[PDB]
Order: structure tokens, then C-alpha cells, then sequence
RNA sequence: UUCUCCCCGAAAUGUAUUGAGGUACAGCCUCGGAUGUUGACCAUGUCCUGUAGAGCACUCACAAGGCUAAAACCUUAUGAAACUCCGAAGGGGCACGCGUUUAGUCCGGGAGUGAGGCUGCGAGAGCUAACUUCCGUAGCCGAGAG
RNA sequence: GUUUGACUGGGGCGGUCGCCUCCCAAAAUGUAACGGAGGCGCCCAAAGGUCACCUCAAGACGGUUGGAAAUCGUCUGUAGAGCGCAAAGGUAGAAGGUGGCUUGACUGCGAGACUGACACGUCGAGCAGGGAGGAAACUCGGGCUUAGUGAACCGGUGGUACCG
């Protein structure tokens, strides 16, 4: 068998061509403003350095 | 003896002192040897005995002073909260350094209280006269 | 209790707030500043909340 | 007085990248100017009112820039500092400069 | 500038070491004909005490 | 009356004669040490940073006034 | 936790953990591919540093005199992890090889290790105690027979 | 039916658990201890942008209230002050003290780097839209820096008009 976890789907991964993890920007997401402009705006980034072999195997067919 | 001045505690190693090789003050000398601590009651015991001795006359300086504190860990626990708050302090000693010298006694009567107060010192300690001396 | 709390500014008439902590203590008086909202340059928003 | 003039003078040399230093003298009636290149030790285009006269010194001086802005612009001047010395921006001075590049 | 190894590397540190290998010097009773250039001698100096510097 | 203390890693990054790119940070430091010098830029920390590439060289004068600055190649 | 010989060969560290004799990531091992001297040592050039020492110029402490409404201030004289007018030896980055050596890096499969121990040097805690304890550093044991 | 932490020179009681500063820390960085000291969970519509101006502690002599220190005057005076809170670096060509106009305490971005196992965290030229102060060069994407903090989930509110 060998079902995909379905926590990873919509989360902060994807799978880009040639192979490569995505993930989203985390802090201060949401519950924080006094926060800095750029910092509000630092969200978006993906690559994601030693974890992608499981974030892989979190995702068989890339869903 | 004790100072009225400021942090509790501190550390501890050795070299040969600097601060104090030549007798500036008075005639004669005795001087350490050895790298031991002296520390408070033992000083004071040197100066109880020479100024029985030679009191009435002579000027006794005590170029040395307890600087430095030591603690002692309460009676028997393990190796517990921190160090211990208190106990004696001393004042680190090298050899060359000067603690005593005398003013105004002859010296024959310099060699016996130096003897004296040197027979309860944890160092041995040489006496001398002063040579010809520069540093002013 | 509570001193200086946060404090959303709406735009005049834009569609978009700005958000900070405006100090209780001595700003008294509604905050009234100027900002860059959804269209123009730079207008007045009006921190009321 | 004093503070003022190396406050400017550092907010000057700061600034200075590439453009070229005018600083005013006006503590006299020697109201003189000069056009200093900065890293070079040289100056190269001064305008002093020794020989000058015209009157009150806010106007004699106003020749000034204007006899200034000529030397320059034989020189190939693009723009320049302005380096006050320490005098407030005033009308002696401002119409040194409303002179100088005004005719620049 | 002859040269022999004739004192163990082993139990001794680091650029001790690394500079026997460099030297060309891998058993004891090696010997080799080293050219007196400064940094030649100064990896020859550095481990002296193991090599019986020749002259 | 112990526990605390901690750790901000702090120093000069870009030593004299290194070929710095721009925008590199050459020198982290609490206050002014170093003072940004020719072709150098310091932001809120203090951190001086390459405004061009170049050379990065250090001048020295009385560890009141000490300057680090960038002489281009080319 | 059972048959053989051959090649290489670790870890007892870091950060995180309802975590502490467990586990994730990194670090260190091995294998195959790629580059293909970028590695190592030692030299010269250059830059960075506040330790050893030393010194009282500031902070605190402090010894004998002088002046004196005692404070300051003068002569003489000291101590310093949290003092420093000074300040090495060493140490780190970069370039170069002016010179010898032989690794290095990137990519992908398999790991184990994350209880360390002693001694010399540098400190703390402790009695300047411990086959003591916690860090740093070199070497051996660990897994090394002779 | 379950829950009822961990460290811990045995465990318990006590104490501690995140963050900043100094010594330890052996002149790079890093480095442990129930080692030695001390602070934070904020604050400021002005203590911010900018633009103009001023310069401190302390002592001596002289002077109304005063009577060692208040206020005023001359002299000396790298700082012996000040910097919102701790300490350290830094600082007088100010970051200190005061006034003017002001919000850049911005939107969309981000060359290139510091730092971390990761996830975080730091600095930042320069590009556009649009502003602020200055005559101007130019400075402004919060504060002299370093503490004033909380992933994700699940939800309140306002836009948007992607899904449905
Ligand atoms: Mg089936
Ligand atoms: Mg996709
Ligand atoms: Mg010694
Ligand atoms: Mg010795
Ligand atoms: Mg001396
Ligand atoms: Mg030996
Ligand atoms: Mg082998
Ligand atoms: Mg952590
Ligand atoms: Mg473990
Ligand atoms: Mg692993
Ligand atoms: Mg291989
Ligand atoms: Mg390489
Ligand atoms: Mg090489
Ligand atoms: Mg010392
Ligand atoms: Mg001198
Ligand atoms: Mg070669
Ligand atoms: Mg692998
Ligand atoms: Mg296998
Ligand atoms: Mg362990
Ligand atoms: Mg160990
Ligand atoms: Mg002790
Ligand atoms: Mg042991
Ligand atoms: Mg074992
Ligand atoms: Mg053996
Ligand atoms: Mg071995
Ligand atoms: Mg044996
Ligand atoms: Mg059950
Ligand atoms: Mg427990
Ligand atoms: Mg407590
Ligand atoms: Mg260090
Ligand atoms: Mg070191
Ligand atoms: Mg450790
Ligand atoms: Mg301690
Ligand atoms: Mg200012
Ligand atoms: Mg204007
Ligand atoms: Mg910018
Ligand atoms: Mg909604």
C-alpha cells in the first residue's frame, strides 16, 4: 500500500521539478504586530535544506 | 584584618610577587620564601608578638594585608548550592616579598622578634638588612 | 487592567487599517496619521477602534 | 565658536563623493570662496572680494558667487559642496549662493 | 640536507604528525635528501627533535 | 544567583587584504571599534558591510578612531 | 543472535526533546558516481585579539608619613575573575607557494555512536582532598598485541 | 477510565526551567557546573523622520532667601557627566541637552552576507509607488546597539472576489 500523510498536503510543503522540497515561511504568521514591515512580508520561501528525504516520503505522488 | 570593601569571594593560583621585593620603610626586614596564603590571624599573631617584644619602642610596619577571601563549605554536605559565604581571609605571598621590617631596635634584638614572629608562619622566611637600595 | 493597548487606523476611506500600540498614558486624543492604503499616496488614516 | 564649523565640515566631507567643495569665508568683509577638490589637496577656482566693491556687504558679496560661478564654469564645474563655514545660511551667504549658482 | 625519521610518530601531536607525512617520512629509519628552501626548513625544524638532521 | 547568562556570537568577519563582495559583512561589534570607513556602511548594530566590492584594508590610528574601507580591484 | 578470509573504520560531541540508560538533525564511518588538486604541513605578506606578564592612568581595596575644619591633595607603598596608560609568546581569517607532500569537495545507497576513562598543561566547584566533579587542550585506553 | 513533568554529586524538601549583560572562557569564535554577580516579559506621539542651535561632572573664590550640596558670576575642566530601565561596548565633528516642521513606527521588493542540526534570528546596498524635513548634498522602511517573547492547530474582525 503506503498512503501519503495528509498533514504534509496543503502544509507548508510542495515538490518543485528536479526533485527539490518546498515549505512556507513560518514566524510571526499570524497573532503578532509589532512586528516589522519586511517582517510581515518575509512569508513565501520553500527551500528547505537535510529534511527533504521525509518531507519526500511524506508525499508519494505529490498531492 | 578583615577589609570593609566589596565582592565576597574569588579564585586561586600562583607566581613569583612583584609588588614589594625591597625594604622601603625602616631598617630591617623579614621575608617570605614560599608561595604559601597568610591570611588575617596568622599576621596578627606575628604583629601580637613583636610589638610584646619590642613595644614601648621601635615602629612596626606590616607591609602585607588579608586582601583575599577564603570560604569553607558548611560542616558536611555534598557538593551542593554554591561556596561558602565566609570563613578567613589572607593575603597571597611570594617569595621576595617583604611583610616585616623593623624601625628604631638594635639589630640583635630585630633578630630575635623576627624569630619569634617568624616560629608561627606557615612559610620559612629569611630576615635581612637593607642593601643599597633604588626604587623611588 | 490595561495602559497602552493596540490600536487599528482605518484609512480615510481606503480599505486597509495599519495597526500599533498608541500609549494610552499622554495620547489621549485619537491618533490621526498618514499612510499609503489601497490606491492613492499617502492620506490620512484615522486610528479610531 | 567652533563646533559648528567641524559639525559641517564632517556632515560635508560625508556627503562629498564625487562633488566638489565650496566653502565660504565670511567672518571678515574677505567674503572669499573657494572650490576645494576633496581627496586631491588642492583647490581649483577661488573668488575672493579683495579688489571687489559694491556697497553693502550682502550685495558686494552677491558679485562674489556670480564672479565665481564664471571661474568655475571655465573649469568644467558640474555641481559643487557648499561647506558654510559656520554662518547661518544667511543673506550675505545665501546670496553668495543664489549668485554663484544661479549664474553657474 | 639529509634526513631519517628515528623517533615515532605515534603519541605525538598533531602537526607533528602531519608534517612526518609531509616530509616523506612514513616508518622509522626512512631517510631522504630534502633541498634547503624555507619552508622546507621550516617543516624539518618543526619535528627536529624526531629526525637526525644529517648536516 | 547563578543560572543565567548568554551567547551572541560578535567579531571583525572580513580581515584586511580579503576580497570582499559587496554587500558582505565585514565587521560585527557592540558600538564603534571600527568606524565605517571609505566605501563601508553601517547599519543599526553597528555592522559594517561592503558597499562595493573590493579589497578590504584597515586603518589604525589611536583604537579611538580605526577605519575599515574597501579599495576596488580594478 | 550460529560458516570463512580480504578492505576500510568510527561515536561516547552539539542543539532539541513529559527529554536525561530513549529518540530527531548535525558531527565523525563506509560504499558507488562526479570533479578532478581545490586537501595536509611548513614559509612569507597581511589583518584581528586583550590572555601570561606588568602597571596604577580610571573603579574597588589597601600600608607609613605630610598638609588640613577630617575629603581632596603631596612623598613613600600594594592587591585585583568580574580594574586596565600598556601588553607579548601563541592563536584565527585571507593570499600566495616562492615547496614538500596527499588528500579535499559535491551527489546518491548502508550505518553505528550520542554512559566514556586516565595523565600532563589551563581554570571553576572542593580543603590548592579524592581512583572527586564540570569545561578547555595534547596524547594513550576505549578498539592496541609487542 | 485516567492524570498526577524534568534537572537533581541517590531520591525527597528547597531551588531551577525562556530571554539580555559581565567574569569564568586559557588575547579568534565556541565552551560546563545546584560556579561568581545583575536585569527583561517594558517603555516613548514623541524618548521617533528630518532640519536648525547649545555642551557636561566636579572643584575654588564671590555673593539675597540659603548656610556641605539650592539659584547666580568668573576660573580651571576628553569626560571625572549624560544616554527611559541591567551591565558591557560606544559615544563631545554626539548617540548627549533644546526648538521648528513632521510622519519612513511606509506599500511592493530584495544584490550580497552574519548565525543556527533544523525551524528561527541579524545586517543590508540598491529598484518602483508615494511621501517628510532641508536652500542644497542628502537623510528617513521606529528608537546608540545589545533583553521587552511564543511554531503549528482552532477560532473573532475587516478587505479581496480564488474555490464553491
Ligand atoms: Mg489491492
Ligand atoms: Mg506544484
Ligand atoms: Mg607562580
Ligand atoms: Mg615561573
Ligand atoms: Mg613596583
Ligand atoms: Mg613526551
Ligand atoms: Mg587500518
Ligand atoms: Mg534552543
Ligand atoms: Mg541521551
Ligand atoms: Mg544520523
Ligand atoms: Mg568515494
Ligand atoms: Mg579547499
Ligand atoms: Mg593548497
Ligand atoms: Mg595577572
Ligand atoms: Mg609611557
Ligand atoms: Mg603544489
Ligand atoms: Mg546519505
Ligand atoms: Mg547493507
Ligand atoms: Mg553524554
Ligand atoms: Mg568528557
Ligand atoms: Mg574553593
Ligand atoms: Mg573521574
Ligand atoms: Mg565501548
Ligand atoms: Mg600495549
Ligand atoms: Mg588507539
Ligand atoms: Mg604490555
Ligand atoms: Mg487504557
Ligand atoms: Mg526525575
Ligand atoms: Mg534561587
Ligand atoms: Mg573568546
Ligand atoms: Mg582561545
Ligand atoms: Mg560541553
Ligand atoms: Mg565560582
Ligand atoms: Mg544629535
Ligand atoms: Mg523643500
Ligand atoms: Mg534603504
Ligand atoms: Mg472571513
Amino acid at each position: 500500500p503506503k498512503m501519503k500523510t495528509h498533514k504534509m498536503a496543503k502544509r507548508r510543503i510542495k515538490i518543485t521539478g528536479t526533485g527539490k522540497v518546498m515549505a512556507f515561511k513560518s514566524g510571526k504568521r499570524h497573532q503578532n504586530t509589532g512586528k516589522s514591515g519586511d517582517e510581515i512580508r518575509g512569508k513565501g520561501k520553500g527551500f528547505v535544506l537535510a529534511k527533504a528525504e521525509w518531507a519526500r516520503m511524506k508525499l508519494m505522488l505529490p498531492r | 584584618k578583615r577589609t570593609k570593601f566589596r565582592k565576597q569571594f574569588r579564585g586561586r593560583m600562583t607566581g613569583d610577587a612583584k609588588g614589594g621585593d625591597y625594604v622601603a620603610f625602616g631598617d630591617y626586614g623579614l621575608i617570605a620564601m614560599e608561595p604559601a596564603w597568610i591570611k588575617s590571624n596568622q599576621i596578627e599573631a606575628c604583629r601580637i608578638v613583636m610589638s610584646r617584644h619590642f613595644r614601648r619602642g621601635g615602629k612596626i610596619y606590616i607591609r602585607i594585608f588579608p586582601d583575599k577571601p577564603v570560604t569553607k563549605k558548611p560542616a558536611e554536605t555534598r557538593m551542593g548550592k554554591g561556596k561558602g559565604a565566609v570563613e578567613y581571609w589572607v593575603s597571597v605571598v611570594k617569595p621576595g616579598r617583604v611583610m616585616f621590617e623593623v624601625a628604631g631596635v638594635t639589630e640583635e634584638q630585630a633578630k630575635e622578634a623576627f624569630r619569634l614572629a617568624g616560629h608561627k608562619l606557615p612559610i620559612q622566611t629569611k630576615m635581612v638588612k637593607r642593601e643599597v637600595y633604588d626604587e623611588a | 487592567p490595561r495602559i497602552i493597548v493596540k490600536m487599528e487606523s482605518s484609512a480615510g476611506t481606503g480599505f486597509y487599517y495599519t495597526t500599533t500600540k498608541n500609549r494610552r498614558n499622554t495620547q489621549a486624543k485619537l491618533e490621526l496619521k498618514k499612510y499609503d492604503p489601497v490606491a492613492k499616496k499617502h492620506v490620512v488614516f484615522r486610528e479610531k477602534k | 565658536r567652533r563646533k559648528l564649523r567641524t559639525r559641517r565640515k564632517v556632515r560635508t566631507t560625508t556627503a562629498a563623493s564625487g562633488r566638489l567643495r565650496l566653502s565660504v569665508y565670511r567672518s571678515s568683509k574677505h567674503i572669499y570662496a573657494q572650490i576645494i577638490d576633496d581627496s586631491r589637496g588642492q583647490t581649483l577656482a577661488a573668488a575672493s572680494s579683495a579688489a571687489l566693491k559694491s556697497g553693502n556687504k550682502t550685495d558686494t558679496a552677491a558679485a562674489v558667487g556670480k564672479a565665481l560661478a564664471a571661474a568655475a564654469a571655465e573649469k568644467g564645474i558640474k555641481q559643487v559642496v557648499f561647506d558654510r563655514g559656520s554662518y547661518k545660511y544667511h543673506g550675505r551667504v545665501k546670496a553668495l549662493a543664489d549668485a554663484a549658482r544661479e549664474g553657474g | 640536507m639529509k634526513i631519517k625519521l628515528v623517533r615515532s610518530v605515534i603519541g605525538r601531536p598533531g602537526n607533528q604528525v602531519k608534517t612526518v607525512q609531509a616530509l616523506g617520512l612514513r616508518k622509522i629509519g626512512d631517510s631522504r635528501e630534502v633541498s634547503d628552501t624555507p619552508a622546507v626548513r621550516g617543516m624539518v625544524k618543526t619535528v627536529k627533535h624526531l629526525l637526525e638532521v644529517q648536516e | 544567583n547563578g543560572r543565567d547568562s548568554n551567547p551572541k556570537y560578535l567579531g571583525v568577519k572580513k580581515f584586511g587584504g580579503e576580497v570582499v563582495k559587496a554587500g558582505n559583512i565585514l565587521v560585527r561589534q557592540r558600538g564603534t571599534k571600527f568606524k565605517a570607513g571609505q566605501g563601508v556602511g553601517m547599519g543599526r548594530d553597528h555592522t559594517l558591510f561592503a558597499l562595493s566590492d573590493g579589497k578590504v584594508v584597515f586603518i589604525n590610528k589611536g583604537k579611538g578612531a580605526r577605519f575599515i574601507s574597501i579599495e576596488a580591484a580594478q
